[PDB]
């Protein structure tokens, strides 16, 4: 009665937060995500809501974020291992202006450069862009490669696309994921209604930077988080309730054009341009764009009082991580978001109704900012079509202050990590275990003595 | 995912652990499992890459889970059976509170923060008492 | 497994800043991943009153001026904008294992 | 908190005495507990040290075989007794409370022998003397 | 600093003792067949974890999984085989198979006042197959068989 | 010079009975589910660790990872599907399902005395699903009626 | 070198195996083997 | 022991994410590179050994 | 000593482009061997 006996229990609610390795899960080429690598999904979850409890999240402390980021950019290493260097492309060469009829954008190069270890004159033609050559001899006609004198160029194999595609995280057995499922949330503190599900929502990896693209919506209302607002080193997430259609393209046919610069090193480039050279360009609503930036602006002055608010574009310099950019099909462009970002609303309140908003290409990436480790995409002959939707923005608040009461909000942050983030700041893993102790009443029942 | 309990107290939950009853997983998953394990063959033919390894890993981890957690059961002379009982004497040194209060307006994952620190020792004493010297005592009494 | 200060006394002037240098011979590590050094203080007729602990982790009741850091096998302590009630003997502890003990004591005073 | 010290004086060599310290404001019995020595004019020494459940106990050298001290968890209350003092026991001793405090002693299972966890120190009392020699 | 308690026993306390009292240790043993990180610490847990998923692209991460799915599988090697006895855990069990002189005449009051574990053990070594098998057929022949037909209206 | 004993019945030897016969040895088959390596076998298990202490190699070295972790599972789904249906221990563990005639009705005389296992497998396996399911219903039902 | 007795030595070596032997040499990795039977005066009491 | 080392480092670029570092200069007296061993003791300790030989 | 540290003199490709470097750097004795005799190469 009073004399108490423990008793052991197993399957016990108890869990506790802890690290895991993620389990990579989803549903006639590989790509850079070999998404068929990870295993076959369950096609209808178990999923489990609880009830009466709640718990602490925090989206900059949870390092789902940190193995993403390590694992795609171990990713693209398994895509570029198997591949041709293109060491004896940086050798200095001569280009002349296309006769385009921008300006200039687009070069016809030539360069002499031995293929075979045989004594050999090997004169042949490439073409470039501005942005993948530096001039050299001041006025001359010489060019050489941006990245050559420090970096490795390795060409992306032309049968491995981009491609992003839906991932699944599931976790092992005896670790499973909680789930904020409570509709609005700041990204800290409590959450109330908690779910837990065995694996994870499906994301989409993307590279890119300033909009995030093809991600999830909220449920009702935009919503802002940020580590610490009155901090503007701190980067701002703001996460869209609707999406914005916004469309790409490259107005253009090209012919591919490969040159056997050595065994088993075929290096691909453009032979030449079908139709006219027209500007590679994007197109969106105006008035979609204003007015969902009506319903951010009302959000920050929640956030920061009844101020000025105001739309600028980034600092300028290196259109790396200056320009909107992002990864359209195996091309890369380089947008000029200024145009978006071009207003004020610091209280109630042009041209045409959409904005066509042109954009660079450029065929030398430096991914994840990796010295040493350069990369080169093809080109894929032309008629490049795509369309996103923007859910979210990546704004960052200048520092100090000019005492007009302005805070101003500009296209920012530069760290891809952030991408995650903006997908994963619903999720928690824990570890479950069974194992639970407890005092009477009961008895083991034995003989004595 | 057998968390359900979580919204209770520990009466009430003793009344749905054994309502739990069918595993927390694995089992019909490692069924689903052993569907996946034929595909594996094409996951072998793949080659060594990231996402496989990860998965390898976690494997081994998950199983490294279920044996260890069922390891003390056996050890215990409990095995399972999801309740069962032994003779160590709730040693007041431990915890010292009403039942009435353990088990009523007690999350039971709330009182694992305060079991924590005595939980090794429990172990123990289960250990050397209930099978070092039951084991005998059966053994003893068949001898005779 | 000894430890000892520097400078034996120090003069300096109200809102002067000054340091403190205590050495181990010895590792300083915990076994819990943090080092086991504290630093405090006692005037004439007073009782050591604990500055700092676990280094950085200054003690609830003590100003900001008071900081400091070093290796995992010696410390220091700076103290911007000394006050003129910043004088005393100022010790360090080693509790990294038995037997305790402590720092060699420094004088803090005023100069004039 | 409450931190007082009690049993100060003067004795010959040999002689020994029982030198208490009475506590309040928290809970005595989960705090580990310490006895520092500072001889007139010299730093700081320690001496000895109790664990919170009085169970653990250590000495320093010096004093090893000749003091022991004890608890009662019950009245709050340390008794560091001296015996067989010698001339240079002539010394300041002074009570003090850990300043993190620290649980049941963590037993590891693979022969963890009941680990106790010891660290700094947060409140001083005020001290007393104990003076040693003939005259 | 760190304090120490006492015993509790300990890994191997027994591995000379005389296997009459050795025999009230075997809860040591099985404690540990899966082990050497035990209880949280908590850094260590948090440091192998880092490692384990740091290393997890190189050959010191797979010899890290070399060395895991080793100790699991020794440990399945002996549930195995408690398992298809009429023995599982239970530190200790009896079987139907009498003891076969052959194997050793040895006195119990030799055996268990003045021998180790490893002593003894010496002395059977060459016949742990044959005891094994003994018992396994003795598990099976009636034990189970005839035990079906008990229940047999 | 080596020298041939008696039987003692080897692995997998019961396959030429006979489901009557085939009771016995079940232990002889089940035993040796974990290792084709059985024993000491001095001078063959010392090269198989010595082997795994040379896993510099990548790509084939880790299929035999693959290849032992899937060994282990494999086992361990079997204990699992026996422990849900209070199957712990060990080789026969009767049901309180009563055998639908639907799925056969052959003679008990006929199958304990004239036939063979494997092909008393190819007659009923369509129905192994749902034999399975039945089972943990039943031992569902008696957590709850044991009650 | 036996012609005139003596012994003499040289600062020689082979292998940095001898430099790790020199701070390994009293340790030894042991395998357990928890599993054992012995004979005992019991019977299991099997019914029959 | 100890190396009168007073030189600076020199950079010399080879190619791509190919920096080679050397020795640009010694600033100083070029001295040669030493131990130092207080004998005495030293002598002790071989007349430990040989006593064991 | 003499003959410690020698100071080269070569001559290197930079990258790939028509600029073969007189270049120099410190070497020490052990690390070099002569050359055509006793030539300075
Ligand atoms: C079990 O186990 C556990 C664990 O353990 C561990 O682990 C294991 C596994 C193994 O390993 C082992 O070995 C280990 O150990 C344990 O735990 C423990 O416990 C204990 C207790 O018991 C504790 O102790 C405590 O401590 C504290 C401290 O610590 C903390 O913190 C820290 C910090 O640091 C730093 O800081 C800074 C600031 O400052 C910052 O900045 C920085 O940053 C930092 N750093 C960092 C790095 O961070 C930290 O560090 C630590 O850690 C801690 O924390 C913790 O942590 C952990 C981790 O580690 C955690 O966990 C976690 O969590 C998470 C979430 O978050 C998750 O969950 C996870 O999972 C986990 O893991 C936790 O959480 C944390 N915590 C928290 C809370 O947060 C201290 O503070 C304390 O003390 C205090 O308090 C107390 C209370 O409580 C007090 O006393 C009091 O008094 C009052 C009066 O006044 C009284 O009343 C009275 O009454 C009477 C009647 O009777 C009448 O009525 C009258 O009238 C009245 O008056 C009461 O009663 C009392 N109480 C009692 C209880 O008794 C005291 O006093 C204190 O307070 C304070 O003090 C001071 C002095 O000292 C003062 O000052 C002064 O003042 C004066 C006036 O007065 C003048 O002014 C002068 O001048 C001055 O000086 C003040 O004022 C005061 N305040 C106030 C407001 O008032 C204690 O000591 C420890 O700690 C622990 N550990 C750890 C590690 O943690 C346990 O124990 C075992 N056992 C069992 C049974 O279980
Ligand atoms: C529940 O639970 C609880 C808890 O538990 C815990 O926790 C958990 C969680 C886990 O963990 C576990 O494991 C743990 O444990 C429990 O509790 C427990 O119990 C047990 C029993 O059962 C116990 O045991 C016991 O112990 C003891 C102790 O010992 C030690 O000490 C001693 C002394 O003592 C002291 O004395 C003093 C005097 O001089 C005192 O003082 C006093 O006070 C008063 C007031 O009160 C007044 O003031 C006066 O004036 C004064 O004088 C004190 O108090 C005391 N204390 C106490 C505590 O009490 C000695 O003698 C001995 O020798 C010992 O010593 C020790 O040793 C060790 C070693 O071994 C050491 O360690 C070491 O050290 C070093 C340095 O030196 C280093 O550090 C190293 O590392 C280490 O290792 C230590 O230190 C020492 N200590 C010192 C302090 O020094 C004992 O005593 C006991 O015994 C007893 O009994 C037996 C049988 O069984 C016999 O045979 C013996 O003989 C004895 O008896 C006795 O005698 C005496 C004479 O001598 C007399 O007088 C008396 O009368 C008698 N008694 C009778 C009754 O008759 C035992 O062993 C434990 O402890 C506990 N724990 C704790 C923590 O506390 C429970 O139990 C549970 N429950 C159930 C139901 O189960
Ligand atoms: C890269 O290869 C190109 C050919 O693919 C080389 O172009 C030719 O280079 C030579 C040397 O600079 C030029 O020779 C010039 O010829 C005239 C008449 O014979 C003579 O009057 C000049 O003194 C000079 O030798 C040649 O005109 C030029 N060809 C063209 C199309 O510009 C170039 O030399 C190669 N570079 C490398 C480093 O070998
Ligand atoms: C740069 O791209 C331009 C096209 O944008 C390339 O133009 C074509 O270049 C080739 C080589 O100079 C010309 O081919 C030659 O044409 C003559 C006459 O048709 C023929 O007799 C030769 O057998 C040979 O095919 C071609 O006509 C020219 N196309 C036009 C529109 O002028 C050029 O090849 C590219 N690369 C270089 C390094 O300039
Ligand atoms: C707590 O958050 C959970 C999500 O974490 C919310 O779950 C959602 O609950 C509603 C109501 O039960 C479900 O909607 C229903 O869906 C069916 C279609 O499947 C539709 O026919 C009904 O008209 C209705 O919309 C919704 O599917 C469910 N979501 C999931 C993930 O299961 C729950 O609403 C939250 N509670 C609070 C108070 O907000
Ligand atoms: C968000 O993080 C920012 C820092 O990133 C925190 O700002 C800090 O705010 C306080 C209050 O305005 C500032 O403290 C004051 O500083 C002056 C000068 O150092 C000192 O004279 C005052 O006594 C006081 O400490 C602090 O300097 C400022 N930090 C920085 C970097 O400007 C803000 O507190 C954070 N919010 C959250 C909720 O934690
Ligand atoms: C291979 O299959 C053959 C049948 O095709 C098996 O042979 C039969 O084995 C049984 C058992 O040894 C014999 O039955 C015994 O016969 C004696 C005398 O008739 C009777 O006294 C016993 O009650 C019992 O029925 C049977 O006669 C024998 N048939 C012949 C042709 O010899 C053999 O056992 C099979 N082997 C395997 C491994 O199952
Ligand atoms: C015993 O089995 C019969 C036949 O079941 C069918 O064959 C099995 C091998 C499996 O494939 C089943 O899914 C099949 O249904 C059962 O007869 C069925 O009974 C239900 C009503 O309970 C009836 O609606 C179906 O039409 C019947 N099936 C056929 C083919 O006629 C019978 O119910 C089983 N006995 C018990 C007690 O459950
Ligand atoms: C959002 O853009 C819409 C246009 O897309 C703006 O609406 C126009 O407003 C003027 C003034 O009322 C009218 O002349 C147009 O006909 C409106 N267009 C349509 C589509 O109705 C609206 O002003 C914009 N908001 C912001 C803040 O600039
Ligand atoms: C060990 O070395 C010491 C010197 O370090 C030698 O001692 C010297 O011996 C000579 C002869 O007696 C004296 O002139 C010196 O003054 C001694 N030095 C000191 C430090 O006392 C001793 O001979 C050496 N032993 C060996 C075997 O050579
Ligand atoms: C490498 O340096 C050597 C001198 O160390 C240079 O040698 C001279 O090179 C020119 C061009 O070939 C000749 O005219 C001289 O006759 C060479 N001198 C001798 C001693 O042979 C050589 O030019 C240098 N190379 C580089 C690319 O600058
Ligand atoms: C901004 O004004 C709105 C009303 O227009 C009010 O709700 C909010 O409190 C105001 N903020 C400031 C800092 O006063
Ligand atoms: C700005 O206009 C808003 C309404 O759009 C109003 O609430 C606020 O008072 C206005 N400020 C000025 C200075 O009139």
């Amino acid at each position: 009665t009073e004399k108490l006996w423990v008793t052991v229990y197993y399957g016990v609610p108890v869990w506790k937060e802890a690290t895991t390795t993620l389990f990579c899960a989803s549903d006639e080429v590989h790509n850079v995500w070999a998404t068929h690598a990870c295993v076959p999904t369950d096609p209808n979850p178990q999923e489990v809501v609880l009830e009466n409890v709640t718990e602490h999240f925090n989206m900059w402390k949870n390092n789902m974020v940190e193995q993403m980021q390590e694992d795609i950019i171990s990713l693209w290493d398994q895509s570029l291992k198997p591949c041709v260097k293109l060491t004896p492309l940086c050798v200095t060469l001569n280009c002349k202006d296309v006769n385009a009829t921008e300006r200039g954008e687009i070069k016809n190069c030539s360069f002499n450069i031995t293929t075979s270890i045989r004594d050999e004159v090997q004169k042949e033609y490439a073409l470039f862009y501005k942005l993948d050559v530096v001039p050299i001899d001041n006025n001359n006609t010489s060019y050489r490669l941006i990245s050559c004198d420090t970096s490795v160029i390795t060409q992306a194999c032309p049968k491995i696309s981009f491609e992003p595609i839906p991932i699944h995280y599931c976790a092992p057995a005896g670790f499973a994921i909680l789930k904020c499922n409570d509709k609005t949330f700041n990204g800290k503190g409590p959450c109330k209604n908690v779910s837990t599900v065995q694996c994870t929502h499906g994301i989409r990896p993307v590279v890119s930077t300033q909009l995030l693209l093809n991600g999830s919506l909220a449920e009702e209302e935009v919503v802002i988080r940020s580590d610490n607002f009155t901090n503007n080193a701190k980067t701002i997430i703001v996460q869209l309730k609707e999406s914005v259609e916004i469309n790409c393209t490259r107005p253009n046919n090209n012919t591919r054009k490969s040159i056997h610069i050595g065994p088993g090193r075929a290096f691909y480039t453009t032979g030449e341009i079908i139709g006219d050279i027209r500007q590679a360009h994007c197109n969106i609503s105006r008035a979609k764009w204003n007015d969902t930036l009506k319903q951010i602006v009302i959000k920050l002055r929640e956030q920061f009082e009844n101020k000025t608010i105001v739309f600028n574009h980034s600092s300028g310099g290196d259109p790396e991580i200056v320009m909107h950019s992002f990864n359209c099909g195996g091309e890369f462009f380089y947008c000029n978001s200024t145009q978006l970002f071009n207003s004020t609303w610091n209280n109630n309140t042009t041209e045409g109704n959409t904005i066509t908003l042109p954009c660079r290409i450029k065929q030398i990436i430096n991914m994840w900012q990796e010295v040493g480790k350069a990369m080169y995409a093809p080109p894929i002959r032309g008629q490049i079509r795509c369309s996103s939707n923007i859910t979210g923005l990546l704004l960052t608040r200048d520092g100090g202050i000019n005492e007009n009461g302005t805070e101003i909000f500009r296209p920012g942050g530069g760290d891809m990590r952030d991408n995650w983030r903006s997908e994963l700041y619903k999720y928690k893993v824990v570890k479950i275990e069974p194992l639970g102790v407890a005092p009477t009443k009961a008895k083991r029942r034995v003989v004595q003595r | 995912g057998f968390l359900g309990a979580a919204g209770s107290t520990m009466g009430a939950a003793s009344m749905t652990l054994t309502v739990q009853a069918r595993l927390l997983l694995s089992g019909i998953v490692q069924q689903q499992n052993n569907l996946l394990r034929a595909i594996e063959a094409q996951q072998r033919m793949l080659q060594l890459t990231v996402w496989g390894i990860k998965q390898l890993q976690a494997r081994v981890l998950a199983v490294e889970r279920y044996l260890g957690d069922q390891q003390l059961l056996g050890i215990w002379g409990c095995s399972g059976k999801l309740i069962c009982t032994t003779a160590v004497p709730w040693n007041a040194s431990w915890s010292n509170k009403s039942l009435d209060r353990i088990w009523n307006n007690m999350t039971w994952m709330e009182w694992e923060r305060e079991i924590d620190n005595y939980t090794s020792e429990i172990y123990t004493l289960i250990e050397e008492s209930q099978n070092q010297q039951e084991k005998n005592e059966q053994e003893l009494l068949e001898l005779d | 497994i000894v430890m000892t200060q520097t400078p034996l006394s120090l003069s300096v002037t109200p809102g002067q800043p000054a340091s403190i240098s205590c050495k181990s011979s010895e590792s300083l590590r915990q076994s819990n991943g943090k080092t086991s050094l504290y630093w405090y203080r006692q005037k004439p007729g007073q009782s050591p009153q604990l500055l700092v602990f676990e280094v950085s982790n200054r003690f609830s009741g003590v100003s900001d001026r008071f900081v400091g850091s070093g290796s995992g096998t010696d410390f220091t302590l700076r103290i911007s904008r000394v006050e003129a009630e910043d004088v005393g003997f100022y010790y360090c502890m080693q509790s990294k294992d038995f037997p305790l003990t402590f720092g060699g004591g420094t004088k803090v005073d005023l100069k004039r | 908190v409450q931190l007082v010290e009690s049993g100060g004086g003067v004795v010959q060599p040999g002689k020994s005495v029982r030198l208490s310290c009475v506590v309040s404001d928290f809970p005595f019995s989960k705090y580990p507990m310490y006895w520092v020595r500072q001889a007139p004019g010299k730093g700081l020494e320690w001496v000895a040290a109790i664990s919170g459940d009085a169970w653990h106990v250590v000495y320093s050298n010096s004093v090893q075989g000749r003091f022991l001290v004890s608890r009662d968890n019950v009245k709050n209350t340390l008794y560091l007794e001296m015996n067989s003092l010698k001339i240079e026991d002539t010394a300041v001793y002074r009570c003090a409370r850990m300043f993190q405090e620290s649980g049941p002693p963590r037993l590891d299972r693979w022969s963890g022998r009941n680990y106790y966890y010891y660290s700094g120190m947060d409140v001083w009392g005020q001290g007393t003397t104990v003076t040693v020699s003939s005259a």
